[PDB]
């Protein structure tokens, strides 16, 4: 129950977490105690003031051994970027960490491209990511692997535009639009190649809005979206045909796979197919240029 | 002094007082690097380079007051940052060459982006790490080559670890030119993760390589490539204590005719040395090691695969063969009309030797070329055994019954 | 950072845990790698609560962490284990005995590894990392290991050690879900990094299979693939690195798209042989003629006109594929031929997305298809057809025609 | 004319004693030792820094405020208080300077002079991080009073990368005339390590250049992981041991690949010789 009011702080970052060692004793000590615990840290949405920097702003003379560092039971609120990955952002674990109401469009959680010695299993357990006023999560770094376990993504979009080899795994997470009338996507893998997004279990909740004019899940060419053990939602406000030209849940020219997915066959409003890549029938869109098949 | 926090602020201000001294705190805002004193000159028409000559927005020149050596930070290079430093290093080198002085690069990591190569003119200036483990990250560079060395002395390149991301079509170092006296050296550099790490082009200068490492290239000729048609490159290419290793499929290939290469105390590890020149290629390795360390791979060490009158000399040094499931092919191969000379070296033997699978008989060297041996030692006390080297060394006539009869 | 120096402790184990605070928390416990001196024993050496070990590091013991007989449910959080003496020193579950690990790091063994040898034993790792160590599973029966969001990597290492080795028993299951498998380039990966023995299973879900030019697993398997062993491999949502400049390889024999892919039938069945007008062309099965000399091979020596060998099987979107072939060209006039992969709908109409690999002229056993025979399954595809074309006057042996379409 | 560009301090002691209070302020150290005119430079005052003091590049004032040296180029020993031509033991200052230099992957330079090395603590050069370079090749190191097992060892801290990238980029030792007094048990240079480590040491491409080792027990001795070292213009002379000029003992691990010597002079006449006893060794 410690609250840190940073409304009058004008620095670039309030907290940074980075080891002073390249190997030992960091390989013995990082895991013994949390780096930050029990702190509710909030600002006043001042431009240029970030909450937490994970790693360092610039590449060090040597590597910084940050593996096994923990941020626990903390909230970062009303900063420009609440949590930002820097160099040497590897094997950090966030347990019961909340990020909310950030100023930047990437303010909830930002992983910029170009990071050195970063990307090994950035883990989040029981974390809450929330906004609704334009801030989102964006993963832009290549060869970056993140795991979210029992986390909540509320009124935000999870953007992945890494050039290559991003892997996001969500186990038991809930994606929801509570209170909001926004048509924003839940997950948007918009660029690069060999990017993988896994939705394993959890729930996808789609509360009614004026009309869902775009697909809530989007996977671009050469990327993969895997749905495992999850129920595909349906609502009468679903109007994804405005974007795609047809009534389907997922957009984009990437690939979707389905394992243990359920449909709401019991929904009075109806049910829709998930993605073009799951088409049962050949020449489904008459893309052959003829009527063959 | 009047103070300006960044080059952008310095250029934007309407400087008007001739001779006035102003202080630049840093080239990039807040970094505290590349700064210094500048003298306003209202008469100067010198070309701006954003380093020693700054041209303000109003056209007034500011001339750097230099107390000491030129640094790339003075031209806007940002060490240990994700920003592209190659324009600043290129501009800094251009100035350095203009005053016939080497460009020193401080120990740090630098990112090279874009697609514009830097051509080092060794008759004017080299690029020298001063001093330690300098890293030049070219993973995002998309040009044909990062560095070229061409005039048409200090080393051209020294103390630099230059690496890419195995992007197809992006080569590390081109010595010479793509199209048709003097001596110059490349020393203490590492080239890593390019398509072709080091490629020979057209050039009349005698190059020497000292303590150069080349590894993990994309191209099958990625370790070191000497293509055919280099008629203008008549000098001997020399290598001293260079390491060509861990190619991940990349190798050395000499394809140029009438071309001579000399390797002294070099190691060729987990790579193949290919020679397929049409005619009159000569490779001499003195005190070198050919080995398959850690991988135990069965790939060939030396493959003189084509042409005629090609000569490969192995003088002293060592040939080491680590055990694998089976050496089903000869590690040395010399094709018809070519020659492999072995001098003062010990031929290895191992129980995993299974060369009869390729040749039909148990021998160390394959191919229909010629092998000669002077002062070669065999492992006569090796418990696994010993084998003959090559058919061309046969003691007995009609050894393979190729006469079509039982004569001799 | 509490530090417990046990370098002079001579007992069998330092800590034991036997019967809701954690049992241990906040302790760096290290020894001097003395034989017979273990760190933590979970349970007793000789034959219903939940207990936890958090925020501890075990280092430089014979066996850092060892499981014993105990009925309590154990959970590990932010536990490090590194640099042990015993080959099973990182973590050892002996035979004759749910164990959960959260964000634990098992690394830098310098010869020590993880070994699960207990039957009917379940282990769950979440967001853990296994670095420069091997995970062995040799349980007699019914061991289960599930890794969700974990990383397996060789950071800074030259070692060719396996990542996962399920080496014995039956009905053992190893699941890899999400996370990453990273293979930094080394002197040459001449053995499979994942191995699943007979009657055992390796499941891969939502994870990207890496590729690197240093992959040389054919040295062990005889063919170019990622996983060895006569067990079974399943994939769901697995991504292949289709745009990797060095190439892509199939994952396992158990995922072969095509029947009689290794010619283990002892014949050429399932392959449609079309000699064309070349009735004189020879297409034969040759026993013990493949890469290892213990497997079948198909020899094709066409006369006057080329011969095409093909096989079609069912497949459908969504899917990704990669194929490798073992090819030995004995002689050829020019390009010996081409291996091609095409897709068709149920009506036989050809679809876009076909790929082909030319065989070239190089003699000797070689891998074909790395950066050519790969891609995405086109939408609407219902059949996949491979075709092996050999040109007239060429004599080529083919073996291990391994295609994988990674999908449920 | 009594104005100065930056606040000036005549010695390291005065710099540390002053209560620095202005964050970011640039101050000038005229010299490490008062009046000597060596080791000076510009320092940036930092009140936020928690970096460990080393009395060279990171200075901690008496009030705890850090002063950070503005360094352009290699590290010099006189930045850490090393004094030319002194009777005081210079090995602690050079060891401290090298420790920082290696920590930032930068070579250590030593100014032209004679230095005395006393005590018994060897300097272990990590060729993957930093070398020790005598300025203009005219550095003399008097080890007559050194009682340790070896003056210098050269061994990498890595088993593979980045040693495969860095070892070749600069020499491990250059421009040093190192001599002892033939006291038994004191060796000059150890190439590799004394004992087999848990992992191998990637020492390939490491260079000793323009150095002389003289009047030691064994001047140059090969240890474990002694592979692909190159010695250029290295001289070994007047050693005590019968194998003192150059000794390769048997039993060495991960050793023997192309140990190379260019323009080296091996001379004695008083009983010391070269002996290669290790198997599978190529020189």
């Amino acid at each position: 129950k410690v609250r840190i009011d940073c409304s009058e702080f004008t620095g670039s970052i309030v907290f940074s977490i980075n080891s002073s060692y390249s190997y030992t004793p960091a390989a013995y000590y990082n895991n013994l105690s949390p780096a930050l615990q029990g702190l509710y840290v909030f600002g006043a949405k001042t431009s240029g003031v970030d909450g937490l920097l994970v790693g360092r702003e610039t590449v060090g003379s040597d590597k910084s051994y940050n593996g096994q560092t923990e941020v626990r039971e903390c909230t970062f609120d009303k900063f420009d970027r609440n949590i930002r990955m820097g160099h040497n952002s590897w094997r950090f674990v966030f347990y019961k960490v909340n990020s909310l109401n950030a100023l930047s469009p990437n303010g909830i959680l930002y992983v910029p491209a170009g990071l050195d010695d970063s990307g090994e299993i950035l883990s989040f357990y029981h974390c809450q990511f929330f906004d609704g006023a334009g801030s989102n999560i964006r993963l832009s770094c290549s060869s970056y692997t993140m795991v979210f376990n029992t986390c909540s993504f509320l009124n935000i979009t999870f953007f992945v535009d890494s050039a290559s080899s991003a892997t996001v795994t969500c186990n038991g997470c809930n994606f929801e639009n509570p209170g909001s009338a926004s048509t924003r996507r839940y997950v948007d893998i918009s660029a690069g190649h060999t990017n993988v997004f896994n939705i394993i279990g959890g729930s996808i909740v789609t509360n009614s809005n004026p009309g869902q004019t775009q697909a809530l899940l989007y996977v671009s060419t050469d990327n993969l979206l895997n749905l495992v053990g999850v129920t595909a939602p349906y609502g009468g406000h679903y109007q994804q045909e405005q974007e795609l030209g047809y009534h389907a849940f997922i957009g984009g020219a990437g690939t979707v796979t389905t394992s243990g997915v359920m449909l709401q066959l019991r929904n009075g409003a109806g049910t829709c197919p998930l993605h073009s890549s799951l088409s049962t029938f050949s020449n489904w869109n008459f893309g052959y240029g003829n009527l063959n098949a | 002094y009047p103070q300006f926090s960044s080059m952008a602020k310095l250029k934007a201000f309407p400087h008007s007082e001739d001779g006035q001294l102003v202080r630049l705190l840093s080239w990039h805002e807040g970094v505290g690097l590349g700064g210094g004193l500048f003298k306003v000159s209202t008469s100067s028409t010198a070309t701006g380079n954003d380093g020693t000559v700054v041209v303000a927005s109003n056209g007034v020149r500011l001339l750097r007051v230099v107390n000491g050596p030129i640094w790339a930070d003075m031209f806007g290079a940002l060490p240990n940052s994700d920003i592209d430093s190659m324009p600043a290093v290129a501009a800094a080198y251009a100035y350095a060459a203009s005053v016939n002085t080497d460009l020193y690069i401080g120990v740090a990591t630098y990112k090279f982006k874009g697609s514009t190569p830097i051509n080092v003119d060794p008759s004017r200036a080299g690029i020298i790490g001063y001093q330690g483990k300098v890293r030049i990250d070219c993973s995002e560079f998309t040009g044909s080559i990062v560095f070229s060395i061409n005039s048409s002395l200090s080393p051209a390149l020294q103390g630099l670890y230059v690496f890419g991301a195995k992007t197809s079509g992006v080569d590390g170092l081109l010595v010479g030119r793509e199209t048709v006296n003097g001596q110059t050296e490349v020393r203490e550099c590492t080239f890593d993760k390019f398509d072709r790490n080091i490629r020979m082009g057209h050039n009349s200068w005698r190059f020497v390589f000292y303590k150069v490492n080349s590894l993990n290239a994309l191209s099958p000729n990625g370790i070191l490539y000497v293509p055919a048609g280099l008629d203008d490159s008549g000098e001997i290419l020399s290598f001293y204590h260079c390491q060509f290793f861990d190619g991940a499929g990349s190798n050395i290939r000499l394809s140029c005719s009438s071309y001579t290469m000399v390797f002294n105390t070099c190691s060729f590890l987990n790579i193949t040395f290919f020679v397929d020149s049409a005619s009159s290629a000569t490779v001499t390795c003195n005190g070198c090691n050919f080995e398959n360390p850690g991988s135990a791979s069965t790939r060939r060490y030396v493959d003189i695969s084509a042409g005629h009158t090609n000569v490969f000399n192995i003088i002293g040094g060592s040939i080491v063969t680590n055990s694998n499931p089976g050496q089903t092919q000869a590690l040395l191969y010399v094709s018809t009309d070519n020659l492999l000379n072995l001098v003062g070296v010990t031929a290895p033997y191992g129980g995993h030797y299974q060369q009869e699978q390729e040749l039909g008989y148990h021998a160390f060297i394959g191919g229909a070329g010629t092998v000669t041996t002077s002062g070669v030692m065999l492992q006569l006390r090796n418990g696994a055994g010993t084998c003959p080297l090559h058919s061309s060394l046969s003691t007995f006539s009609n050894w393979n019954f190729g006469y079509g009869n039982l004569n001799a | 950072k509490v530090r417990i120096d046990c370098s002079e402790f001579t007992g069998s184990i330092v800590f034991s845990i036997n019967s809701l605070s954690p049992a241990l928390q906040g302790l760096y416990v290290f020894g001097a790698k003395t034989s017979g001196v273990d760190g933590l024993l979970v349970g007793r050496e000789t034959v219903n609560g939940q207990t936890e070990v958090r925020e501890c590091t075990f280092d430089k013991f014979d066996r850092n962490i060892r499981m014993g007989h105990n009925s309590w449910r154990f959970v590990f959080y932010k536990v490090n284990s590194l640099n042990a003496l015993s080959p099973n020193g990182i973590l050892y579950v002996p035979a004759g005995l749910i164990l959960s690990f959260y964000h634990c790091q098992f690394f830098d063994g310098a010869g020590s590894n993880i070994r699960l040898s207990c039957s009917s034993y379940t282990m769950v790792f979440n967001t853990c990392s296994f670095l420069n160590i091997t995970f062995f599973v040799d349980s007699a029966s019914s061991a289960t290991v599930t890794c969700n969001g974990c990383n397996f990597e060789n950071p800074g290492s030259a070692s060719t050690r396996r990542y996962v080795d399920i080496s014995a028993g039956h009905t053992n299951v190893f699941n890899i879900i999400g996370g990453s498998i990273v293979t930094n380039s080394n002197p040459g990966q001449t053995q499979a990094l994942l191995y699943v023995s007979t009657d055992n299973l390796l499941n891969l879900v939502g994870v990207t299979a890496p590729y690197g030019g240093h992959y040389q697993q054919e040295q062990e398997l005889g063919y170019h693939a990622f996983i060895g062993g006569a067990g079974t491999v399943t994939t769901s949502g697995v991504m292949l690195q289709l745009r990797n400049g060095a190439g892509t390889c199939p994952l396992h024999s158990s995922l072969s798209t095509f029947s009689n892919w290794n010619f283990g039938y002892g014949n050429l069945n399932a392959w449609t042989v079309d000699k064309g007008t070349g009735t004189s062309s020879v297409v034969e099965y040759l026993a013990n003629a493949g890469p290892k000399g213990t497997e079948g091979a198909m020899r094709v020596a066409p006369v006057s006109v080329g011969t095409n060998v093909s096989q079609v099987q069912a497949v459908t979107n969504p899917g990704m594929f990669s194929m490798s072939c073992m090819v030995n060209i004995a002689t050829t006039p020019g390009n010996a031929g081409q291996v091609s992969i095409g897709f068709l709908d149920a009506a036989g109409n050809s679809l876009p997305g076909g790929v082909s690999a030319n065989l070239g002229t190089t003699t000797g056993w070689q891998v074909i298809g790395k950066n050519t025979l790969r891609g995405k399954v086109p939408i609407g595809a219902k059949q996949v057809r491979v075709n092996i074309q050999t040109v007239a006057g060429a004599d080529v042996k083919y073996a291990y025609l391994l295609c994988n379409v990674v999908k449920p | 004319g009594y104005s100065v560009e930056y606040p000036q301090f005549s010695s390291m002691a005065k710099l540390k004693a002053f209560p620095h209070s202005e964050d970011g302020q640039l101050v000038r150290l005229l010299s490490w030792h008062e009046g000597v005119g060596l080791g000076g430079g510009l320092f940036k005052v930092s009140t936020s820094s928690t970096a460990t003091g080393n009395d060279g590049t990171v200075v901690v004032a008496s009030n705890g405020v850090r002063l950070l040296r503005v360094v352009n180029g290699p590290i010099w020993a006189d930045m850490f208080g090393a004094l030319p031509n002194s009777d005081i033991d210079s090995m602690p200052a050079v060891a401290a300077a090298y420790a920082y230099a290696a920590s930032v992957n930068t070579d250590l330079y030593i100014g032209v002079a004679t230095y005395k090395f006393k005590g018994s603590t060897p300097i272990n050069v990590d060729p993957s991080r930093a070398g020790i370079i005598g300025y203009q090749g005219k550095v003399r190191i008097d080890c007559s009073e050194f009682t340790g097992s070896i003056v210098f060892s050269i061994n990498s801290s890595y088993s593979y990368t980045p040693a495969a990238y860095y070892n070749n980029l600069s020499p491990a030792l250059q421009g040093l005339y190192v001599f002892g007094a033939k006291t038994s048990g004191v060796d000059g240079l150890l190439v590799g390590r004394e004992t087999v480590g848990s992992d191998k040491s990637y020492n390939g491409q490491t260079e000793v250049r323009e150095c002389t080792f003289d009047k030691f027990d064994r001047n140059i001795r090969m240890g474990h992981n002694s592979w692909r070292f190159v010695f250029y213009k290295v001289n070994s002379l007047n050693a005590l041991s019968p194998n003192g000029i150059l000794y390769v003992p048997a039993g060495l691990d991960d050793s023997g690949e192309i140990l190379s010597f260019y323009h080296c002079q091996f001379f004695d006449g008083a009983g010391s010789n070269i002996r290669l006893s290790c198997s599978s060794y190529t020189m």
